[PDB]
């Protein structure tokens, strides 16, 4: 299935995944293409934060679903 | 104009599934650095 990851730069990252995929694995794919450390990768699903130790099925994430990506740095 | 909150970024942050309230408060403690604001608001 295909999903749409929205970046803080208004970019739409189209990735190939499946319900049986883990959040950690999803972020790993983003990390390879975007070059952003998975530790700073905060995935959001309709305002809800996604746990790395879960699967897409845990949140009933189906095809054509929009996921958000917040770049959480260290500091302020 | 005391527009410390950039319109573009406000919409971007809210589009992530967050209310304007979270944006204002997070931005208030960051001072324009919405990237850090998101890092702050997302710790809840």
């Amino acid at each position: 299935m295909q999903i749409f990851v929205k970046t803080l730069t208004g970019k739409t990252i189209t990735l190939e995944v499946e319900p049986s995929d883990t959040i950690e694995n999803v972020k790993a794919k983003i990390q390879d293409k975007e070059g952003i450390p998975p530790d700073q990768q905060r995935l959001i699903f309709a305002g809800k934060q996604l746990e790395d130790g879960r699967t897409l099925s845990d949140y009933n994430i189906q095809k054509e679903s929009t996921l958000h990506l917040v770049l959480r740095l260290r500091g302020g | 104009g005391s527009a410390t909150f950039p319109e573009q970024t406000i919409k971007q942050l809210m589009d992530l599934g967050f209310p304007r309230d979270a944006v204002v408060k997070a931005l208030k403690q960051t001072n324009g650095n919405a990237e850090f604001a998101a890092s702050l608001l997302f710790q809840s």
